[PDB]
RNA sequence: CUUUAAUGUUUGAUGUUCUAACGUUGACCCGUAAUCCGGGUUGCGGACAGUGUCUGGUGGGUAGUUUGACUGGGGCGGUC
RNA sequence: AAUUCCUUGUCGGGUAAGUUCCGACCUGCACGAAUGGCGUAAUGAUGGCCAGGCUGUCUCCACCCGAGACUCAGUGAAAU
RNA sequence: GCUCGCCGGAAGACCAAGGGUUCCUGUCCAACGUUAAUCGGGGCAGGGUGAGUCGACCCCUAAGGCGAGGCCGAAAGGCGUAGUCGAUGGGAAACAGGUUAAUAUUCCUGUACUUGGUGUUACUGCGAAGGGGGGACGGAGAAGGCUAUGUUGGCCGGGCGACGGUUGUCCCGGUUUAAGCGUGUAGGCUGGUUUUCCAGGCAAAUCCGGAAAAUCAAGGCUGAGGCGUGAUGACGAGGCACUACGGUGCUGAAGCAACAAAUGCCCUGCUUCCAGGAAAAGCCUCUAAGCAUCAGGUAACAUCAAAUCGUACCCCAAACCGACACAGGUGGUCAGGUAGAGAAUACCAAGGCGCUUGAGAGAACUCGGGUGAAGGAACUAGGCAAAAUGGUGCCGUAACUUCGGGAGAAGGCACGCUGAUAUGUAGGUGAGGUCCCUCGCGGAUGGAGCUGAAAUCAGUCGAAGAUACCAGCUGGCUGCAACUGUUUAUUAAAAACACAGCACUGUGCAAACACGAAAGUGGACGUAUACGGUGUGACGCCUGCCCGGUGCCGGAAGGUUAAU
RNA sequence: AGGACCGAACCGACUAAUGUUGAAAAAUUAGCGGAUGACUUGUGGCUGGGGGUGAAAGGCCAAUCAAACCGGGAGAUAGCU
RNA sequence: CGCGGGGUGGAGCAGCCUGGUAGCUCGUCGGGCUCAUAACCCGAAGAUCGUCGGUUCAAAUCCGGCCCCCGCAACCA
RNA sequence: GCUUGAGUCUCGUAGAGGGGGGUAGAAUUCCAGGUGUAGCGGUGAAAUGCGUAGAGAUCUGGAGGAAUACCGGUGGCGAAGGCGGCCCCCUGGACGAAGACUGACGCUCAGGUGCGAAAGCGUGGGGAGCAAACAGGAUUAGAUACCCUGGUAGUCCACGCC
């Protein structure tokens, strides 16, 4: 049948995009953690 | 007027259309027309607030005139427009000065009729004058609670308030629900009952009639499960509770009157 | 003391009247090219209404919980 | 009876034969009037039942054509 | 290479989304490829994506987001005004041809077009976030005109033939041409032109609206398609020349007519229904502030500029999403021939393709099919499955009914091919000629040619003429639900849920009720013929008794009664 | 005209067989219902965990839903294996 | 079978849970009323408590056994 | 051809004739309020009912709906059903006078068509009084009734059936 993942770059960035993470303190705190963890991909972008 | 529809398909069998040939069949006068977006019964949070309502066919908001602030100016009526947003049909008035304004159409109105506002105008239906000058007992509509408010009472089609008595700035009204209520004499009111009294004789007919009227289907309490509503459960349509609204407030005979501050205006209450 | 008159006074209730607190999802004006908001001039109510602290009722709308054991399987029944 | 326990109630209809079906009787274990009563044309990938047509569903299977199974070569899993 | 088979409203050809080099060319077979593999969407190297006109960006905005101040909140923060983002919608402009191992409406050859800037010249009141017009919108239906496109003939070129005939009414192929510029047609809409006046469009307005007159009755807008030009050009069947021998260079015939005909276009039109059907900017216009010698605007001419990013390839799949080169999934555009009502189906063209293991054998048994004596539901929980019915025209058609139905009821009949009516008709199309005209894309008359059903009759073949694919099983009694619908994705499609209708009940507007500890939203820019909730569920005939228990509403005398 | 009739695209998912370490973590083949609407679909938005949404099955909320997933409390607690 | 509720003049009900001598309505009998019967008025009678045994000085009552009537339970795979 | 039937015209007369729209007063009911105190109401007799929460009586004010006293009559008008306050508007028919005019155009009428009390039925209003159904109370052998206290459709209005 039709599967659960149906990519749309536009929709992908509106939600998990960098600037959408900069939105609220909850998001920025995500970035704080991911840097702290030393993770390569800070957030999804390319 | 009322036209019962020949059976041809089920759901057509029971339909009774209300035809009004006298109503204008062309497009609305454009200047007065803003868009009206569908709330779908949802607020700012986005949560649904009122169930039943949503969907429906698109419609635009006619800016109807209520305050009737233009005074002493003759106004010739032009055509009776259909208004999707309300029940009553709205007349497209044309003043001598050149401005056009929509207004709720009184019963006895025809195209080309002369009507006027102001403290003088006259007793001919459709004229709006401050209630202090209206004779005791006569019928009026589009009554204002406060001057300049625009209009509140008796706007739905076929509805009319009946003045009963006057004392001081106050003037008693017999509302359409039968509830007596005082109001300020300075308030304006339009003579004559509102038109399209046969609106209630419309019997829509098929289920779809309601859908595009903008009302979505209703699910009854008993059908739902305990968790979704105070009623529910049972293996065999069991009930055994006192009827309540979904949020637990008692229904079926429970008074909900609360304001307290407005009680001085109310005299009799509905029975 | 008894049965009770009036004045003054302590406050208490009820009602009427007034407005200066307060309300105004009434009108008009200004910031202002802004049906937000503020300020003002009004009118409308008006010491109510509404809010705080205390307090009686209601309260499965919501939450936390209890709902025994024996027992010729267990529930029922009986028993402690 | 989508309710009827005793029950395959009793009578009649339909079948050579009918615990089902249809129509009746009323002792309604324990129907019943908007948690609706009783009728109802049309509608139904709806429940029950009887006919006509149709046939390998069956009496009783028979043969045939294709894809696997089978042998040779290459590759080469699994639960346990 | 030859042959054979399959799709052909796709298993073809373009895109979007999404991938991110998989495209092409050389080289390699380690692994990957379900086998081998010289091959490859694998490895390795090199190469390849050209735009003023396509698209994005950009101008504008919907729902919706963010939100200076602001109101609100233990804090984080919530809501939201001005504003500012946000296409899936609106906004300026290009086509045909040729070309590459791979790109093209981007390169080249032609022929265009648009928006600006700047300057020159001639005329001139310009100027707004303000005013107004416009932009700007539903569904359904019906018809007429058209075109794509095809068919047939004509024309041109080729052929005259492996085994009977075949220079003839014979066979085979080709017969294409754009945008723009000109012309303004079918056809649709609309009464125009002038003067004067104004309680209006927040101020003004020569605009808009409105009211008077005068005056002529046509004027204007809209517009497919055709016709010219563009185009004495290109393309072109094929020949002529060599061929890294794969192909490249050289030359070039005809290039019309009629007929049929779209779901495309005129048509966001017309008619009609109610369920009554986006904003905003570009654009046109009106002036205010402001500036009048200006500045600025209008027209013409010239000249410059038009940036930046995407552009390969796949794209109903082997490259996207399903752990895989997986029988799954995914939106848009084009849509040829014969038969057919048809985008169904059968066979084909264009164009791809034979599904990455094969080769034998021809047991049981399993899968998918074909057929069957006689009987015909005896099978079985049950006709489950199969079988059968199946098309068009005509005849004919019951109980019941809400008078529409039921009803394609049931049940029958006819149907091929040839000829004649008619050396192809009824129709449709409409030439030539002729006539008329306030003359052209005009109208009448006229019938050439073309196309062309259906019917009757006569004959004739086969067992069978709706011969294939395609293509209703029907009838009777009865339960339940009125009906179309919806539902447990991934075992339940129902008698459940909805439903129109019905009743009760709440709500007088700062409404009830809901979301938010609040501001505030929805309710609703609605107002008791409205809105909330609860129950029943079309329609017909109806809805009987009980207010003791419980709940709600109403009454406050008396009793009891918290904080204070 | 119509929540009209027959029936393709399209949407649904009624019956049977195959398949049940599948071709596939629900499909295929033959039939099946709707098919101008309470239709269907693209794109983009909005609603959130005792919350959403629900023509209501306690269905659906990223293959899980009588209370999602992820991290922390947390080495919870287990008279039980 | 497990339990609960009862059994009372001719019929239906009390009475009994607190053991000291069984009441109500109707029916019956008789006498009046009426031409006669019904209705009506007056009076009287009738059971000495399902039943077999305990208990206590005394049992309708309390207890146990038995015979009938009534209702509930009689289940889970 | 005739005017003696039938009809038309000319000016009048009376009428609860019909339809539509307004309007008045008395009374019943209810609601607010004032005074006021223990019964009221009802019956053959009672009770049910209402009332120390202040009834009924009484007074002022308001709100409603219905029907229209007396006049009113072995009176009137209408085809029949039927029609009663006052007033407006639209409108039918009858009767009389004096003539004038038309010139048998007449009479009856199957089928047809129209109207047609009350009740009843539909849709939507309104709802005072009365009142089927229903409740209670009595009365009775019983009383599903007569009688009493309440009371719903209905009675009323508009249209449509019957």
């Amino acid at each position: 049948m039709k599967r659960t993942f149906q990519p749309s770059v536009l929709k992908r960035n509106r939600s998990h995009g960098f600037r959408a993470r900069m939105a609220t303190k909850n998001g920025r705190q995500v970035l704080a953690r991911r840097r702290a963890k030393g993770r390569a991909r800070l957030t999804v972008s390319k | 007027a009322v036209v019962k529809c020949k059976p041809t398909s089920p759901g057509r069998r029971h339909v009774v259309k209300v035809v009004n040939p006298e109503l204008h069949k062309g497009k609305p006068f454009a200047p007065l027309l803003e868009k009206n977006s569908k709330s779908g019964g949802r607020n700012n949070n986005g949560r649904i607030t009122t169930r039943h309502i949503g969907g429906g066919h698109k419609q635009a908001y006619r800016i109807v005139d209520f305050k009737r602030n233009k005074d002493g100016i003759p106004a010739v009526v032009e055509r009776l427009e259909y208004d999707p947003n309300r029940s009553a049909n709205i007349a497209l008035v044309l003043y001598k000065d050149g401005e056009r304004r929509y207004i709720l159409a009184p019963k006895g109105l025809k195209a080309g009729d002369q009507i006027q506002s102001g403290v003088d105008a006259a007793i001919k239906p459709g004229n709006t004058l401050p209630m202090r000058n209206i004779p005791v007992g006569s019928t009026v509509h589009n009554v204002e609670m406060k001057p300049g408010k625009g209009g509140q009472l008796a706007r739905s089609a076929g509805t009319y308030v009946q003045i009963v008595a006057r004392d001081g700035a106050y003037v008693t009204l017999r509302l359409r629900s039968g509830e007596m209520r005082k109001v300020e004499a300075d308030c304006r009111a339009t003579l004559g009952e509102v038109g399209n009294a046969e609106h209630m004789l419309r019997v829509l007919g098929k289920a779809g009639a309601a859908r595009w009227r903008g009302v979505r289907p209703t699910v009854r309490g008993t059908a739902m499960n305990p968790v979704d509503h105070p009623h529910g459960g049972g293996e065999g349509r069991n009930f055994g509770k006192h009827p309540v609204t979904p949020w637990g407030v008692q229904t079926k005979g429970k008074k909900t009157r609360s304001n307290k501050r407005t009680d001085k205006f109310i005299v009799r209450r509905r029975s």
